[PDB]
């Protein structure tokens, strides 16, 4: 318990007690991503509680503390989906998906989407379920 | 596919072709009830008897074929595939209806006028199959459910206070051909509950004067409270309509909606050391952190692209644009005092 | 040009000139109405019928002429223009209906009372030609067609229930001088009609208190079905009125209006290979994918500047200006890097 | 300045005082209206009139001496002073009233009980003296004017076609102690117009199955277009209140008032060639022009001050900013492509 | 801290927990009162006397207990600590009302029927305790207050004259059995009183041509006037309940109320010299004046976190980038011209 | 009748056919006023009858046509005055016209104050009737 | 049937699959008509169909499978007359229509408006019966 | 009464009879606050009655007549505090009130919060009545 020390103080470099968007950019850049300042300033923002332009060690806590597999965020992700089904059947065929996957958004690599097409769509044939698929993830 | 296709035309119709065989069904249904209506009186007691049994042998044969069809078409979504599947279908509310309504007919036609004169009043509860109705004024009462309950806990008590006035003030009160309209409390209250909904039957009427005062006084206020639910009403579904002429264009959420999925699944395969999503050793602690802000930035991000156009939009669009062109001016400012 | 002159004022009025003859006009034919109604007392029967004669010896004179004139002055218009053209404006239903009782009134002073007391109030009907009232009705009532359908079905069938459950509570109940209120089913329909349109006559009240109780939890919940549409109807009426007060001014639509035009017509012209459009050879193929993406990009302007304004345009504004600053502060940039 | 104290006083109360005076008077004259309502009975017949005397004879002085300070104290204001100016200030309508009410008392006592008992009904219209509540629901009503008269003349027209129908269903029918109800049009007229205002006196009922099912189907529809009014109004009303708080704080409209009485006083001014607006010769043609056009941006920029925030002004503010950004970019561009 | 604890659960629910508790409390208080609507019939005045005694019995000691146990929680909140603080709570009405009725039902046991009965009716006021109701209802009434006040006035007006009208047509009439109806004014205000709220007992009908045209004159336009209410009330619901929905989030307003109490106590430290506030001598005199007007700064800033975002808002927005923009690019010119 | 064309040539130095704004900018340099981009852009928008950015020659017989003494423009007149009347009795007193007129908006010099003064203001005393001085303008 | 991939490939220089804003530009420039940034993003922003800033192969087919001739498209060319048309009556003058189409919008030259005035105007008198004219376009 | 002349003219640097928003700049900056133009901007908005952007001695006047212990204004002194109170009872713990006034918004040095924590807190235990603290300032 309470491990994320190691973690917050790894983020906090120069250990003023807090998480500043330089220290965010700065880490980022050590891992050849190269975001861009407004980025960084919804990252931050997302987890701030009190409203000051920093992140405190407990507002870190608050925000490892949440968890996944929740009715409210897995509807989200439902939801997601239903967009690109072009009946709402709950079935999409496996090139539309890769295509999507592919060439929007995050522009996953191949190899990403090779081991997911493996983890879904043990059915095999045209179509994928992706209810099942969403339901384990 | 023509399993689809059938279900698409019996649970979700679209066309004039479905619009006519549903609009035939209704009118055939609603022809059923007039006839039963002409049964009660005793002039048309006897035929009516004999056209209604011939009715009800075909119709109750329509409804049973319909159902079973309805029922095997339901298994081309995968939310009703198996038969744990369709057994999940059956569990809707409209399907227990139609069930109940077909075995209550068959029930009937095999032995009671009261029975069958009920379940064809039941039969009009058929028409509407995806609940739209039910779904949109179940919303707008719960949005409003304040105002409501306030405006009929403040008329009730009204009622209350004011018709037991009056039943002091007019219970010794004589009528002109002899009976004491006000001779107990229940008849005062079913005035007031009379006189507050504005039907006024006439039935009853105040004769002293202190009795008409307190009814003039008490008329001209609370009347106000049992008109209003429909005012309030009627307002929100006017203002929920002006929403829809505002609404973002659905083509241009695709993006975030792949975004959301995409990094949904790079936040979970980090579970795996051995996953492909590793090739782009204590690092892997702040990238699965990285990875967790980026999954509530997408899922932030997604939400904002279902709903309608407001002007908390476009503060956050002049933040953002402020903040970079104010950056690369500094940028360009430093290029300048290098030399 | 008179015949556009005479055209505007019978069809098209404007001044004040033209409200008085209206009025005239109108009040002629009210006051065409009360006589015929004081002809079916049977006091002032002998006279009216004289006097009515009279009036509409020259009332059906007066209207005859009128259609004429009104008939012949349709073609100033090209739309009306030619025999098919005038042909196309009597199809009308205002015209239709003009014609049919000037003819009706021609033929029964050719020859019956039934008949002349209809035609004296489907005269009413001729006031209003433009069909504004209609027009604006119609419209306001079809963007809001899905609630009214909602709120009327949930009504009837509250009703049809509701009806049913009295009139089992109060088939056997006899009344003071004695003749079975709800004696039947219809009975008990025609009482629940006139309660949930707050009318209450009062012929028909129940008498146990089963139905009495039935009665009183009915009011206070299905009457407000009733009075929703109303509710609904005016908040959406004054939200249209609102709109009218941020019009965008109809002088700066007129570029966009221009460029429409000019775009379709240069886009139709790539058909003619010797079209003097190609003034300013495979290019060609792709100058008419430049022009047809042209035509689309002006039919998209050209909405947008007959609707009022919406926080949308704010954004696209923002959006425009942002990228244009940009790419010249990038420009100055480079500018600078060059040394 | 006492004058202007008086006037402030009797026609512009703010304070608790005035209201305290106003409160008073109001209810003294409710009271005089109740002794004269008791008058009418035959018990109280004698007291009441010997009751009234000694309140009307002291009233008629009260309102007297009350007119003749409210005239004097008139004159404090620049728009009534001199003597036209004064009968300027009688001609108001609520001063005719007040005078026509005390004449009226002077020679009702000089002298009738039907006189007298309007007179201290119309005194009620006495105490709203600025006229707000009239000048507040004629502007509201006249923003809307067209849709009231829309469904105001729709609704006569089918109470118009109903009645006529009715009674053609219903004249032959006797009643059950025998008395045609429907004998004439104006009955069935009569019976209209109680139902469409859901009033439902209940005197007149339909007796046969025709009537009644055109009366079911008529009042479920044609109800609604005489509710429709008062729905309308209240979501005016309440969308003007909305409006209040978003006005234009006052202290910020004072710059453009200033601007554009100097512009228009210049614009004036260049009419004598001798006035010193010139201190600051064919060039005098092209100033005239420079006033004009600078006097119509004034009235323009002055209409904007008074009017609740918008949009529009969002828009035009980015438009004005944006290009005073762009040439100073554009300067400093030049400026560096100078070397 | 179980005091504050207790007070939670009695004074402020939340949970399902208390929601069961306040619902059985609220459903025997209702069952209360059923039986003593019984108890005045005279076929059931026997047993429902027994009954009620052994209620009552119980149900005063449960009240009873309640109340002290709710006095003595309410001392853990700081504003009611203390003797004089908890003297302070129960001159709530609400504690005043329990305690006249706790008293009330004391004595009437200890000691008839016509008390019980009204302490009974009074028992359903205790329901709701934080009075939200109240002060929803009370806001929305007291920001519409003018426009009530406007159509209850007029009204009045027309029902006061149209009553006097058909009071002068009607008061030689003699009925069909024989009973002058309109024999007074003040049965002519009654029948006025009953069609402009669209009543209609029907005990008193016009029966002269007068004034069934003055009546049909009247309805169809008084009766909007008092209909009008609600139809305000509502949309001033819908409207309220619609701005709920852009709220400023919560999370955001918490530096500016740090930033007003710090403020403010920098300008009360001013006062004395040797407080440590000074060390970050005229000087002084202008420092104060400095921490005056950040106090004010600081306490306009409060108060827009608290309400909806608005047009304003980004007004203001682009008035503050716009500057800043402004002065670092004429910063940028400066360090251009410097070479 | 149709002595414009002079003015109008006049403004249109370029000869064009139009009035632009350089060229209205260049004139009003001439008499040294200095006007920034943005008056001049409201100046002309506030002509400008077809939507096209310049003035046309109708345009301009259009906005000369306009005159004043109507009651829609007087009523504007009235109401500004109003603003800064303490009572509405429809006096005003002479040191707070002057100081008005001097310290805001145009800023007036003390000259066309003194004339103003002088050609209203005729009773003398304390409050001056602005009522019939703007009858008189 | 399929003829636009040799149009499609044309305006794709560089061959990535996707038509850019920078190919758009240069092909138009080739042409000599110098756009702003501007008209290429609304340009590219009417047909794009999947909402990601370029134009895709099948969405160039979409957008020139869609055809002129429909009602919802004639209603517009048959309002935007209306403007011009100071009775309503449909006829408008010769000469103001040939200013209106010179010296607005996209200012054509006098050669295409003759063409355009003798492919119209069959009835040759002082007014043009605009109708037959959207008619046959 | 009326020593507020020696304040003003000493705002009043230049003498032209007001206080631009220069001559404040320069006033703060020679205690050492270095404020942003944004600041003096508001600053002065909050005061201006004329709305000229500037400020004039009556209005110096009335804002100095302005005084404290209003209920208006004691009220949003009040909504302050309970931003911070988890419970509404009027009850904050002293080191959350030493947190929140140290590292948010204006952020006072240790010694005018020790000299605080001291004016108030006469309870002495770890809940701070506050009620009483905003009633004594």
């Amino acid at each position: 318990i309470a491990e994320f020390k190691e973690a917050f103080s790894l983020f906090d470099k120069d250990g003023d007690g807090t998480i500043t968007t330089k220290e965010l950019g700065t880490v980022m850049r050590s891992l050849g991503q190269n975001p861009t300042e407004a980025e960084l300033q919804d990252m931050i923002n997302e987890v701030d509680a009190d409203g000051n332009g920093t992140i405190d060690f407990p507002e870190f806590l608050t925000m490892m503390a949440r968890k996944m597999k929740d009715t409210d965020s897995e509807e989200e992700i439902r939801e997601a989906f239903r967009v690109f089904d072009k009946d709402g059947n709950g079935y999409i065929s496996a090139a539309e998906l890769r295509h999507v996957m592919t060439n929007l958004g995050e522009k996953l690599t191949d190899e990403e989407v090779d081991e997911m097409i493996r983890e879904a769509d043990i059915d095999g044939d045209g179509q994928v379920n992706y209810e099942e698929f969403v339901q384990m993830m | 596919n023509i399993q689809g296709r059938v279900y698409n035309f019996l649970e979700r119709p679209t066309g004039w072709k479905c619009f006519v065989y549903h609009f035939t069904v209704f009118l055939i249904v609603l022809i059923c009830l007039i006839f039963s209506v002409l049964s009660t009186i005793q002039q048309y007691n006897n035929l009516a008897t004999e056209t209604l049994f011939w009715m009800e042998i075909v119709l109750v044969v329509f409804f049973g074929a319909e159902y079973v069809v309805r029922l095997w078409s339901a298994g081309c979504r995968s939310k009703y595939v198996g038969v744990w599947g369709r057994l999940r279908f059956a569990r809707k509310p409209i399907s227990v209806i139609d069930l109940i309504v077909v075995v209550a007919s068959v029930i009937v036609l095999c032995v009671a006028i009261r029975g069958i004169r009920f379940l064809q009043i039941l039969r009009m509860l058929h028409v509407d199959r995806q609940g739209g109705t039910w779904r949109l004024l179940g919303s707008v009462v719960f949005i409003h459910r304040q105002e409501l309950i306030t405006t009929l806990y403040i008329g009730f008590l009204g009622l209350i206070f004011s018709s037991y006035f009056v039943y002091l003030a007019e219970k010794d009160a004589i009528d002109s051909s002899g009976e004491y309209q006000f001779g107990s409390y229940a008849d005062a209250l079913w005035w007031g509950v009379v006189t507050v909904t504005t039907i006024g039957y006439g039935d009853k009427v105040p004769q002293t004067w202190i009795g008409k005062t307190i009814a003039s006084c008490f008329s001209v206020f609370a009347i106000s409270f049992f008109a209003l639910p429909a005012g309030i009403l009627g307002s929100g579904f006017a203002l929920k309509v002006q929403q829809k002429q505002r609404q973002k264009h659905f083509n241009r959420q695709i993006p975030a909606a792949a975004s959301l999925i995409q990094t949904a699944w790079r936040c979970y395969a980090a579970e795996n050391p051995d996953s492909a999503t590793w090739k782009i050793e204590h690092h892997r602690a702040a990238i699965k952190v990285i990875r967790r802000m980026q999954y509530f930035v997408a899922k932030k991000k997604f939400q904002q692209a279902r709903k309608p156009y407001d002007v908390r939009d476009v503060i956050e669009q002049y933040s953002q644009g402020h903040l970079n062109l104010m950056v690369r001016i500094k940028e360009l400012q430093r290029r300048l005092d290098q030399s």
